[PDB]
RNA sequence: CUCGAUGUUGGAUCAGGACAUCCCGAUGGUGCAGCCGCUAUUAAAGGUUCGUUUGUUCAACGAUUAAAGUCCUACGUGAUCU
RNA sequence: CCCAUAGUAGGCCUAAAAGCAGCCACCAAUUAAGAAAGCGUUCAAGCUCAACACCCACUACCUAAAAAAUCCCAAACAUAUAA
């Protein structure tokens, strides 16, 4: 196996990869976008 | 084949003491 | 209008509920007397039995 | 009317007597002789020494896990103090010289026969870490290129920053996770264990909370 | 299909499930006479019997586990008082 | 290493938003918990497998009733990622010796003491 | 052409798996039910 | 993986394939005047010698050639040979 | 985009240093132009930039590839109400 500190970039574990997944940043969205108001 | 080395740290066996 | 300005689907209008609640009993109405006059053949059924 | 406004003014600043960066040796002068482990955690993680900023107003910020061998001393020392104006420029370093022995077994060998002889040092380094600080009569403008010419050939992610800068990025950071809209985030889901997550997650990941990945910095995990 | 529309609607997920067209008798004597019940709704109502049991004993039992709490409180409550009376006190007070 | 993982009590204070969200009382607490297995203990540690059966979760989709209560929440918290846990509601009281055979537990949680087979007539 | 060296979900490189639609909802769909069971457990 | 056997160098024979092009084709740049070169892009249809010594692969040398390319194919190919 | 005169080749050192090898100063003419930011000249010339005037450029200020050997490799599809 492969230490946890690697050259590479390490693959995850599937699950650890759809933790990643779900936890993204999702930045908030205006309801009219501001460059369409005075 | 390349002659290798040995490790030059005897000793350091004992079991522990419970 | 464009092709994104409404949906594709056609627009549903459903029919008054106070209308369509007479026009059902009528549809009943002409079933039963149907059944009462023996105005049927051959019938089948779907019947549940042993799971 | 094209508007000009105040020139910013170094009149308080100060130069000190050595402005260049001094020499930094391929070992210590005295050298180590017991051979030490691989130890790959001082590279792992956030880094907690010279994090902030001290004499100067100008850095190169570490944005990775990594070590500094004598030869990315070179790179740097040479790169600055050519490129540096003395009179009004002054750089300091901001890590140690190479002290950690990395040992090398002679070519050709098999596997066994115990460790092997020590054959260079390295630095360690964490993200997050001040390598070189500049200062004097300058703005970031006019060290900003020479400073990123060097951090990319640095062997970890870096990247040239100032005193606002860095305050800025911080700012950001905050401000993304105080406003994200997604309801669920790494932090909460791991130091509750929940959907049994641990059990691929290390325990180091509980204060990583997902923006560390061996010896990646992730910037855009929140 | 449909399992969460039927948890909308206070019905099991699965309609082989609680409810009449499960429960109900399969079938009947032409004559009138009810049928025998089956094997399956016998098994099923032994262990909802058995289910209420428990939830009628776990009650029962949170119940006199609090009432006990509330008289060894209320009893030790009424040993403080019964300490302090003692002999009348004398020397310099008096 | 992978260990037992301790769980900081501030995961199990809820806060005026979750009582909204879920509809609890925290005046009011409910006494009994319906349990089910929804998840299951292949490739989990063993002692999240000698839990499940301590709590008589053997058998996945099957409700067990469990008292609302520390020690028997600090077995569920071990294995409170593998289980479903809802309030039980007796909107009509508990059973009594005359109704213990015509209850039936519905998918709400409520405990119903009378089960007809029949329409509702309203 | 396009191998994966020695077996595929193993070892040093391994073939790439992403994550589906699916795959996040379903994960999303589970964190709901613990978080419900966090509250239930602390009255 | 194979030791109840997957015959082990170089050569002969026949070659299949890659292009990171030795020659031939088409282009950009040049410290490209021209003649010769250097470097890069594109091109794998076709082609890519004979000898002295050495078992040699290589290497040296002689005489040539538009050129005497680099590699993979169980260091291609012994139920075809040596 | 547009446009550039002048104390003056500042002194110093230097065979020569004229904004631009080095050292010191970095003041001033014209409404406006650094004792000069980048090229260039043996030294000069010569071409730009920061100036004025003109006047809505009404700038993004996050980066960025690919090559192997028998023959590519499911077929396909941006549009009908989350199941
Ligand atoms: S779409 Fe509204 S300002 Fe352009
Ligand atoms: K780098
Ligand atoms: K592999
Ligand atoms: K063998
Ligand atoms: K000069
Ligand atoms: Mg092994
Ligand atoms: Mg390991
Ligand atoms: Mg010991
Ligand atoms: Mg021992
Ligand atoms: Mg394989
Ligand atoms: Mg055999
Ligand atoms: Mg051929
Ligand atoms: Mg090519
Ligand atoms: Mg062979
Ligand atoms: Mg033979
Ligand atoms: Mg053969
Ligand atoms: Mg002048
Ligand atoms: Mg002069
Ligand atoms: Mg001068
Ligand atoms: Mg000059
Ligand atoms: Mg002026
Ligand atoms: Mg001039
Ligand atoms: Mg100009």
């Amino acid at each position: 196996g492969s230490k946890a500190v690697t050259r590479h970039r390490r693959v995850m574990h599937f699950q650890r990869q759809k933790l990643m997944a779900v936890t993204e940043y999702i930045p908030p969205k205006p309801a009219i976008h501001p460059s369409c108001l005075p | 084949k390349k002659s290798g080395g040995s490790s030059k740290n005897l000793g350091g066996k004992s079991s522990g003491r419970r | 209008k464009t092709s994104l300005s409404s949906p594709p689907w056609p627009e549903v209008v459903l029919p008054d509920p106070v209308e369509e609640t007479r026009h059902h009993a009528e549809v009943v109405k002409k079933v039963n007397e149907m059944i009462v006059t023996g105005q049927y053949g051959r019938l089948f059924a779907v019947v549940h039995f042993a799971s | 009317v094209k508007t000009l406004l105040p020139v910013p003014s170094f009149e308080d600043v100060s130069i000190p007597e050595k402005p260049k960066l001094r020499f930094i040796e391929r070992a210590p002068l005295v050298p180590k002789v017991r051979r030490e482990p691989k130890n790959l955690s001082d590279i792992r993680g956030p880094s907690t020494e010279a994090t902030e900023f001290t004499e100067g107003n100008f850095a190169i910020l570490a944005l990775g896990g990594g070590y500094l061998h004598w030869g990315h001393f070179e790179m740097m020392r040479l790169t600055i103090n050519r490129s540096m104006d003395p009179k009004n420029m002054f750089a300091i370093w901001r890590v140690p010289a190479p002290f950690k022995p990395i040992t090398r077994k002679s070519v050709g060998h098999r596997m066994g026969g115990g460790k092997g002889a020590i054959d260079h040092y390295v630095t360690p380094v964490k993200a997050g870490r001040l390598v070189v600080e500049m200062g004097g009569r300058c703005e970031f403008e006019e060290v900003q290129g020479f400073l990123d010419q060097v951090a990319h050939k640095l062997p970890f992610a870096a990247k040239a920053v100032s005193r606002g800068t860095l305050e800025k990025m911080r700012k950001d950071q905050e401000e993304r996770e105080r406003n994200n809209q997604n309801p669920w985030t790494f932090e909460r889901i791991a130091t509750a264990n929940m959907l049994g997550i641990r059990k691929v997650l290390s325990p180091y990941d509980l204060t990583h909370k997902g923006k560390y990945w061996g010896k990646f910095y992730m910037p855009k995990r929140v | 299909a449909g399992g969460q529309w039927r948890l909308q609607q206070g019905l099991a997920a699965n309609p082989s499930g609680y409810g009449p067209l499960t429960e109900l008798p399969d079938w009947s004597y032409a004559d009138g006479r009810p049928a025998p019940p089956m094997k399956g709704q016998l098994r099923r109502k032994a262990e909802r019997e058995t289910f209420a049991r428990r939830v009628v004993l776990l009650s029962q039992e949170m119940d006199a586990g609090l009432q006990a709490w509330q008289l060894r409180q209320q009893k030790l409550q009424e040993e403080q008082r019964k300490q302090e009376n003692a002999l009348k006190p004398k020397g310099a007070s008096l | 290493k992978f260990t037992r993982s301790r769980i900081p009590e501030k995961v199990f204070q809820a806060s005026p938003e979750d009582h909204e969200k879920y509809g609890g009382d925290p005046q009011n607490p409910h006494k009994l918990h319906i349990v089910t297995r929804i998840k299951s203990t292949r490739r989990r540690p063993y002692w999240e497998k000698d839990i499940i059966k301590m709590l008589g979760l053997e058998k996945a989709h099957t409700p067990q009733v469990h008292k609302n209560i520390p020690s028997v929440n600090a077995k569920l918290k071990v294995v409170k990622h593998l289980i479903r846990i809802k309030p039980l509601k007796l909107p009509q009281g508990l059973p009594a010796e005359e109704n213990m055979s015509n209850t039936c537990l519905k998918s709400t949680g409520e405990l119903v003491v009378q089960w007809h087979l029949k329409p509702v007539e309203q | 052409r396009g191998r994966i060296p020695g077996r595929q979900w193993i070892g040093k490189h391994r073939r790439p798996r992403f994550v589906s639609l699916r795959a996040k909802q379903n994960m999303i769909r589970r964190l709901e039910i613990e978080a419900e069971n966090h509250y239930w457990l602390s009255m």
